[PDB]
């Protein structure tokens, strides 16, 4: 799919990933949800090559939902997005890779800490305060090196989130329909329903 | 070199005469009685072989010359001019008719290419 | 495109199919393939159909007021000359493959032309898709001294041996003999050996079964008088 | 890509006793999308009749072409051209941009004024002649076509009968082609008259 | 996929109206190179069979091979090996049409056209063909490579159809294959002057003729031949 | 090919075209888009013929044994993801489908589920695939509704079919309705576009550039 | 194609088959290879037939016109040429072509022209596909100053192992002798030169 | 590069009558330009009062023919000789095609037969697999030629009724076997005179309650 | 550029014409205008290759202007849209070729009619109720075919228009930021500048 | 590459130049050609010298475990271990192999392997990229049941022409005799064959 934004703000993290689903030269849906919760305090948006996405992303929750049960305990963040890097990183050399990009914000319960990991289909994984992946970046990430403060607030974060929708809005050629944002903090996960 | 004569030979006289023209008429009027006669089922066109020697072989001096295989010409005046406006004549049935429409231009059509030619030679630098 | 041509004592008989297809349809049943460069000079053309068409047209003229201009009779040499010279240059782009035949004051003569202006010198040539089918025909059968009945019969037969065995050939056999001190004779569908059988049913409709939405004259006539 | 069928559309021509008649589709498209159901390919130029399948800028070239060539002819020879005469400046006109064709498909249909006799002729893109005595066709659906025609058509059709064949021939052509249909034409020419009549055909 | 490197021409054969004839020229060439002037292309199976076989020669060899292997495996336990459970031409061809088709499915062929000429049990003329395609045909006159052009036509002369086999003596059909052998000379720009012929008879049995030469060839008319037009 | 299905408060309707193409050629007019699964499952066909009819009868068998070995009527949900997670193992091999499972289930509702060969698998409330599906999208996305009547919402899918078959070339032929309820599907008639639309544009009052 | 040209005592000689084939097919089995472009300058052709031909047509018109304005031209002239067509248009010209002549003061000479449009002056020449199967034959078999027997014995059996060899090579061995004696043509049909 | 694919021409037609089936085929075998038999079967019986014709690539054609008339055989075996109903037999072949989707028949294959109702079905096979019982279909190289031809003159497709112009269609009446047979040999007749790859002969299978009979006709060999 | 929609109504012809011009990843500017007054009775919008089309839209202009000037007369739309195919099926076979569609609204004044004339860079003329260049007519034709009535007037059609919009802003992938439309009748050439 | 067998009364000659060659360089100018499979086996290896020598060494394993079972193998059967690998492996092997072999029972024997796997069993056999020049010589001057020192004379000649023409043969003439007397190595020096 097209544009997945992330923020690590003082004590959440933010997950804007656009609605639309275009196929050849007809937008067939205008309200789908890139994203999967892999635990109470860990989202992970994804986008790149149809099918490949959900199918990834839906295989990664079932594996941590599996680990969960077993333990009876919630992976850090960290341990998440160190398990997902690996699963791309054995995938690019694979007979047919799975083409697929993820942004892992999650909540770390035990430091009380957000945590933003943006990981690309060859599985590079770095730690970031903001991410992006595609096209995205290069119009929102002078944006937020300009207006971004570590210790800003959920509401603050949020605007700063807006400015840089209203930026791709303004500047990128395709009509990608409005993002669903989610906010990943202490109590888990909710969404922002309107934005 | 280059034919530096770009500009016309004939032009108007005062008196509204193309001199150029005028003389050309009085070569052909000094040229031997060639005629012309239409019947109801053919035409005729005759002239005199005028020998201009009893040793010339008259009979290699075509003077009534086919341009189509339904159309034939002859002249009174200059031979010479006559032989190379034939071998134009023949030409322009087949360049500018045959190859176009696949059959031999009709009397009048052919006759006038041939007259487009003339005026050319009497305009043309 | 199955065309022959073969040598007799007394001239030369050139022979061709009548089938015109593209690619595996039928365009034309009875399409003739024997052009006419001058009176007693014809050629038969194989490859593509409109270059065959329009370069024995071309030089068929030259050769017309050349014929004009020289006041002999033209010569099945020339036509040849001008005919290579011209496919030449255009370096094989013009599809032209000619069997060349005629008679003339220096007598009969029988040549092959390729697109890319190579020519050829034979008794019996063929040409086309079927050659290799005629060609067969020809090397079993061909003699020195053949009259003129044999080499009518010898092209003929090596023209069916193409319609039959090769699906590019078929429908009918045309024929042109050129005889020295004669008019050459055009024999068009010399043989019709593939006459389509009477149909099962007619297929005549009642008037009236087709629907129709509008009529109206059309004025092919032009602006009238008053 | 190719040419011949990004527009798409059919001409069909037919002999009949001291008549013929010529037939086309409306159908104007760019591939998959059709854009004009009014798009006709038949053209006359006095009593001489050319219909032109292919790519529809150059049918409308030609058209305008040889309606240039028609009318010099006849301010010349002082007469109007006639089929035979026209087919042979059809080919010419073909061959002369043989190295830069025009992607059309013409067929020309017509009764000469002097002789009475009926005359249809068809061509390939470069100008090769196909002068048949029974039909002509072109166009997207030409295999359909010669099926159609090659069944139907029988010799001495009168003018009434001619036209339900060549009717039932163009319809159950076109209806078997995806580029072709969208409406059709039908000219029935006589020696003084010429009746042009439009179908009632299935618009997908 | 591979490409052949020693190659056999035309494969030529016809019916008539006791049996089977079938020819195939002794020359195994290496592209333009007239390489091997010695190559047996007609090989026996029993007295009953003759596989005339053209196209890639190591393909051949090993062909040759699995027909002698075929012998052998049908002469065990088979105590009617040389009488009613004797090879015939018909199992021989299916064999043959089943390795070639199953070789061209893995895309991996014999580069060879075979033709199967012989005389079944109750009599009947046997001729099928069979090639790297494992496409098979059966034809009154059967022919390969340029023996289709060429050949074919001339052996259609003698047996149009069916109803023509009868019609057809064995000096009748040998002396139009012998005709065919010649005029493939002519025109083959690969084939050779040497040739191998086998009549298989329902009367007289296998016949194979081996060391047969083309002869009463016209040349002469090429001395009046000069120049390539003026 | 042109299909299309779409939700309302009647249930699911569910519109194909008849028209099978090979090239410029028309293969057949008679041809069946949409596959009877069981008495609540409906599937359409857009892409390779073969693909298509193979793989959706297959599901069928499929959703038969879930159904034997649970005790229950499969979900529109899991009927749809057997298709896609197994298009999804030939994915890249050349299998080319975009196809829609409609259903009704009691925890469902009315469901729509677009599964396609690239191993996409979206719900949604209005889809229309194939070569026709942008001309059946602007006459539903003009006139669709939540409250339309069963006899309404079967004349919008049967008209926006319509749509598509006059414009798409490789749409026509003949359109298949089905209406889908909380009691199963029912078939709706097959209905010849040469007569459809002289039937549509005298009574609509629509297509006035065509001459009738 | 096989063509070859040998000087002896008496003048040269020209040798080339009868064989033009399209791919595997013959389509000629009676060529004539050997063509005048003088009266005793004669050219053997290999390569395209259409580029060959079309070459040896204009050089018979240069010859032609030189012979008009300044008498009979050199072998050497005739070399040249041919030489400057080949050259001047090597990216459009497959040929590759033997010029043999004789006059009276320089006697038989014989220039190979290949595809390049290089010349080449030798006491002999072997061209076209055929050739590369008799380079050792040739050269372990030719010697200067031959008698005309010997030098078409020499040319016969060169011949007919190339022919041999060669498919593209075939059909009768034409020879045409250039002597002060005058011009003689020589043909040799498969049935004598294949037994030797 | 080694083309495991060939065409081996050829035309096909089968018509499904009232309480009949005809399955239509030319005996012509081609490759290119040239004839390889004028008389070479193409529609085979394959038992249980079905018939086959696989038309395209020979080859792939024989191996598919040669399969399913296996498959007649060991349904038998495994079934306790029930017979193969044409319905039964279609669904057969569409997974024996589709066995081969990634590396294809390149055939058109047609089936003719009796429904269990006794009424005529044809079946009509794209090269993987894709099937339709259909009342008409042509297939192979004239197919282009026919099948517009068998719209009008069997479904009676553009005809209408005299004097209503255009209103009242031409009503769908039943053919018989002498009616259905004079249309299949037009058909090939004129198939024959447009198409190179068709002619030589032309062999009819026709199936009723009774069996399978055999008609055949001649047509032209240039 | 992308989408240009043209209809022809009882007394006038309303050409729709996208506003959004995108090279690359950004989108340059969201007021462009895509058309070109021929005549004061003649519009031509334009849509194709960056440059080539208001290069000829503009030697188009400057040519019927100069017509207009020498003659002291406007041609008829015919006429105008007869000339500009001609220089298109000229173009086609030049070095390089103009790669420009164009729609021609005109008011005829001689007729007292309405005409929309769709050229596209082939030289391939028709003249329609309603026309469209590109993608547009994919989604759009379908809703003019349904709706469209040959007496309807001119608000009635610029209501159409309006549904046009809606159906692209839906349901193509490219945003082209809204369309300027422009109405060509008796009176000449207005611009919409609510829409 | 310039290899060639020739069989005579007494046994079999097996003769080869020295000249590997990488593009237009001498990689060895005194490379070993004739290699031993058995005693009175040896082979020509022409083609890739990778190929033909991993050939060669897994022939001489096979023969080696042939003769510890059943004895001394047949030259026939030497062939068909050859045309086993060469054939079986013909997409993968660039090696034409001419073996040669003395028994007892059959005397001198030659078998050519070319490209394709086929094996022709010849008089004499000549292969490798010089041959094609010394067709013509070696057809005319090869007679059966030569001497030893005809045979010896008969290779050297052949082989000269063949190195002298082709640009890829040079060196050395190294030559094998295989004879009941036993096998005798023999090798000429450019000074010997250039004046041939
Ligand atoms: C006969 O049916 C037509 C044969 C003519 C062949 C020449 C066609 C020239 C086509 C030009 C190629 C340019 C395509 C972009
Ligand atoms: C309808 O579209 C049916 C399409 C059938 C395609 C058949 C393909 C046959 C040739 C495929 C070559 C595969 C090479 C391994
Ligand atoms: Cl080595
Ligand atoms: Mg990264
Ligand atoms: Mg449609
Ligand atoms: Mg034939
Ligand atoms: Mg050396």
């Amino acid at each position: 799919m097209d544009i997945i934004l992330g923020i690590r703000v003082q004590d959440s993290v933010i997950l804007a990933s656009s609605k639309a689903v275009t196929r050849g030269i007809s937008v067939l849906k205008d309200s789908d949800d890139k994203t999967r919760q892999l635990s109470p305090h860990t989202l992970m948006s994804f986008a790149g090559e149809a099918g490949d996405t959900v199918q990834f992303a839906e295989y990664i929750q079932a594996n941590i939902q599996l680990y969960s049960i077993r333990e009876d305990y919630e992976l850090s963040p960290q341990a998440v997005s160190s398990f997902v890097r690996q699963e791309l990183a054995k995938s690019i050399r694979s007979r047919r890779p799975y083409q697929v990009n993820v942004l892992i914000g999650g909540y770390d319960k035990k430091k009380n800490k957000p945590e933003l990991y943006q990981i690309d289909y060859l599985g590079t994984k770095v730690e970031l305060p903001y991410g992006a992946h595609g096209y995205s970046g290069f119009y929102t990430f002078s944006l937020l090196d300009h207006h971004y403060r570590p210790d800003m607030t959920t509401e603050e974060g949020l605007d700063l989130l807006k400015l840089c929708v209203q930026e791709l809005e303004k500047r990128m050629p395709m009509d990608f329909k409005g993002v669903i944002v989610k906010i990943v903090d202490k109590d888990g996960i909710r969404q922002v329903d309107d934005f | 070199m280059t034919d530096r004569y770009s500009f016309s030979l004939t032009t108007f006289s005062p008196s509204g005469k193309l001199g150029q023209i005028d003389y050309a008429l009085t070569a052909v009027k000094q040229g031997v009685t060639s005629l012309g006669i239409k019947a109801t089922n053919g035409v005729v066109i005759a002239t005199e072989k005028k020998s201009s020697s009893p040793l010339a072989m008259s009979e290699t001096l075509s003077k009534v010359s086919l341009l189509t295989p339904d159309i034939g010409a002859v002249y009174s005046g200059m031979g010479p001019d006559y032989r190379v406006l034939v071998d134009k004549s023949r030409k322009v049935a087949h360049t500018s008719y045959k190859r176009i429409y696949g059959e031999y231009p009709p009397t009048k059509l052919l006759v006038s290419e041939v007259a487009k030619i003339m005026q050319e030679a009497t305009q043309s630098g | 495109t199955t065309i022959v041509g073969v040598k007799f004592n007394n001239g030369v008989v050139i022979a061709a199919d009548t089938r015109s297809t593209q690619g595996p349809i039928v365009a034309d049943k009875n399409c003739a393939k024997l052009h006419r460069i001058s009176p007693k000079i014809w050629c038969a053309g194989a490859g593509t159909a409109a270059d065959t068409e329009a370069v024995t047209q071309l030089i068929g003229s030259n050769i017309e007021l050349h014929s004009l201009y020289t006041s002999r009779e033209p010569r099945v040499v020339s036509a040849l000359q001008m005919l290579k010279q011209h496919l030449f240059k255009y370096q094989g782009h013009i599809g032209a493959y000619l069997i060349v035949a005629g008679v003339d004051p220096t007598g009969s003569h029988l040549f092959s032309i390729h697109a890319h202006g190579s020519t050829d010198v034979g008794y019996y040539l063929s040409l086309g898709s079927g050659s290799l089918a005629a060609m067969a025909v020809l090397e079993s059968h061909w003699k020195q001294d053949l009259t003129k009945e044999e080499a009518i019969k010898l092209a003929s037969d090596a023209i069916q041996a193409g319609i039959w065995n090769d699906l590019g050939s078929g429908s009918n056999v045309d024929v042109c003999v050129m005889e020295i001190g004669k008019d050459a004779e055009y024999l068009r569908n010399y043989l019709t050996p593939n006459v389509r059988e009477e149909k099962q049913k007619s297929y005549k409709f009642p008037r009236g079964t087709t629907a129709v939405l509008k009529e109206s004259i059309v004025n092919i006539c032009d602006i009238q008088e008053e | 890509s190719d040419p011949s069928s990004i527009n798409g559309g059919i001409v069909v021509a037919m002999t009949g006793k001291d008549c013929v008649a010529i037939a086309c589709d409306l159908r104007l498209g760019s591939q998959s999308l059709g854009v004009s159901n009014k798009f006709e390919k038949i053209f006359h130029y006095g009593h001489v009749f050319l219909g032109i399948t292919g790519l529809a800028t150059d049918v409308t070239t030609l058209n305008e072409m040889f309606r240039y060539k028609t009318n010099l002819y006849k301010l010349k020879e002082e007469r109007a051209i006639e089929p035979e005469t026209f087919t042979q400046l059809v080919s010419s006109s073909l061959y002369e941009r043989r190295f830069g064709p025009y992607f059309v498909g013409p067929v020309v249909a017509g009764i000469n004024s002097k002789s009475g006799k009926p005359f249809i002729a068809g061509f390939d893109l470069i100008g090769c002649i196909d002068e048949a005595k029974d039909f002509i066709v072109s166009g997207t659906a030409s295999d359909q076509l010669f099926g159609m025609c090659e069944s139907l058509y029988e010799p001495n059709l009168e003018p009434e009968d001619l036209f339900e064949t060549i009717s039932q021939a163009l319809l159950n052509a076109a209806d078997r082609d995806a580029l072709s249909g969208w409406g059709a034409v039908v000219y029935i020419i006589k020696k003084d008259e010429v009746v042009k009549r439009y179908l009632k055909m299935r618009q997908d | 996929t591979q490409q052949p490197i020693v190659t056999g021409t035309s494969v030529i054969s016809m019916k008539y109206d006791n049996g089977v004839i079938i020819a195939a020229d002794n020359l195994g060439s290496y592209g333009s190179l007239l390489r091997f002037n010695g190559v047996e292309r007609l090989i026996p199976v029993g007295d009953n069979t003759v596989v005339g076989i053209s196209g890639d020669i190591s393909d051949m060899q090993h062909i040759e091979r699995l027909l002698k292997d075929l012998v052998t495996e049908n002469a065990y336990d088979n105590p009617l090996a040389d009488a009613e459970e004797a090879l015939e031409p018909s199992y021989i061809f299916e064999y043959l049409a089943t390795v070639m088709y199953q070789r061209r499915s893995k895309m991996n062929p014999l580069w060879n056209a075979i033709i199967v000429a012989g005389v079944q049990s109750n009599g009947d003329q046997f001729l099928r063909y069979v090639n790297l395609l494992g496409v098979t045909y059966s034809s009154p006159t059967l022919a390969t490579g340029f023996g289709a052009h060429m050949a074919n036509p001339l052996l259609r002369k003698v047996v149009d159809r069916e109803s023509d086999i009868p019609k057809t003596t064995v000096q009748v059909a040998e002396e139009a294959i012998v005709n065919a052998m010649r005029v493939l000379y002519y025109r083959d720009a690969r084939s050779s002057r040497n040739f191998s012929l086998a009549i298989i008879d329902k009367n007289t049995g296998l016949t194979f003729k081996k060391n047969l030469q083309v002869e009463n060839m016209k040349w002469d008319f090429a001395k009046d031949i000069k120049g390539y037009g003026t | 090919t042109t299909t299309l299905a779409f939700r309302f408060q009647g249930g699911i309707i569910v519109a194909v075209d008849s028209r099978a193409t090979a090239g410029n050629w028309v293969a057949s007019q008679t041809v069946k888009k949409v596959i009877e699964i069981n008495p609540f499952l409906l599937g359409t066909m857009a892409g390779g013929a073969a693909d298509c009819q193979f793989w959706e009868t297959w599901l069928g068998s499929q959703c038969r044994l879930h159904e034997l070995r649970e005790k229950e009527r499969i979900s529109v949900a899991a009927a749809s993801k057997i298709l896609s997670n197994l298009v999804y193992q030939y994915k890249g091999a050349g299998l080319s489908m975009g196809t829609m499972i409609c259903g009704y289930t009691r925890k469902e509702g009315p469901t729509i589920y677009y599964v396609d060969s690239d191993g996409t698998r979206l719900k949604g409330d209005i889809f229309c695939v194939g070569s026709g599906q942008t001309f059946a999208y602007g006459v539903l996305d003009s006139n669709y509704k939540w409250d339309l009547s069963v006899e309404d919402a079967l004349y919008l899918g049967k008209r926006s079919i319509l749509a598509a078959a006059h414009r798409d070339a490789y749409s026509g032929g003949s359109v298949n309705l089905y209406h889908v309820t909380e009691d199963g599907w029912i078939y709706h008639g097959n209905h010849d576009v040469g007569e459809l639309f002289w039937k549509v544009k005298e009574e609509e009052g629509s297509f006035n550039n065509v001459i009738g | 194609t096989s063509i070859m040209a040998v000087t002896f005592k008496d003048g040269v000689i020209l040798g080339a088959d009868s064989r033009t084939t399209t791919g595997a097919y013959i389509a000629n089995r009676v060529t004539d290879k050997l063509t005048r472009v003088h009266d005793k300058i004669w050219c053997c052709r290999s390569g395209s037939a259409a580029d060959t031909q079309a070459i040896a047509d204009i050089v018979q018109y240069h010859l032609e016109l030189y012979t008009s304005q300044y008498g009979t031209p050199s072998t050497e002239t005739a070399a040249s040429v041919f030489k400057e067509l080949c050259y001047e248009n090597k990216d459009n010209l497959t040929a590759g072509i033997i010029v043999a002549g004789y006059d009276d003061k320089n006697k038989g000479e014989v220039y190979t022209i290949p595809l390049g449009g290089s010349v080449h002056k030798l006491p002999y020449a072997i061209a076209g596909s055929g050739s590369t199967f008799i380079y050792g034959y040739c050269d372990k078999n030719f010697r200067e100053n031959m008698s005309k027997e010997e030098t078409v014995d020499f040319i016969k059996h060169s011949l007919s192992q190339a022919i041999k060899w060669d498919g593209s090579s075939g059909g009768v061995i034409r020879m045409v002798v250039l002597t002060a004696a005058g011009v003689e043509r020589l043909i040799f049909y498969p049935d004598e030169y294949e037994q030797l | 590069q080694f083309n495991p694919y060939g065409d081996n021409g050829g035309t096909i037609l089968g018509i499904a009558g009232e309480d009949f089936a005809v399955l239509a085929g030319d005996t012509r075998n081609i490759t290119d330009y040239s004839i390889n038999s004028r008389y070479e079967p193409k529609v085979f019986d394959c038992g249980d009062n079905i018939v086959m014709s696989a038309n395209g690539f020979a080859a792939d054609g024989d191996a598919l023919v040669k399969r399913f008339k296996n498959s007649v055989k060991w349904y038998h075996f495994d079934h306790n000789d029930k017979k193969l109903s044409i319905n039964s037999a279609a669904r057969n072949i569409q997974h024996l095609l589709y066995g081969k989707r990634f590396f294809p028949y390149y055939v058109h294959t047609i089936i003719a037969g009796l429904d269990e109702d006794g009424k005529g079905a044809v079946y009509s096979f794209d090269p993987v697999g894709s099937y339709e019982r259909e009342q008409c279909r042509a297939g192979g190289a004239a197919a282009s030629l026919i099948m517009p031809f068998l719209d009008n003159q069997v479904n009676f497709k553009n005809q209408y009724e005299p004097g209503t112009n255009g209103k009242v269609k031409k009503p769908l009446k039943y053919l018989s076997v002498e009616e259905v047979i004079k249309l299949v040999r037009d058909s090939f007749t004129s198939a024959t005179e447009r198409h190179i790859q068709v002619g030589d002969g032309l062999e009819i299978l026709i199936v009723t309650k009774d069996g399978v009979r055999k008609e055949f006709y001649e047509l032209k060999r240039d």
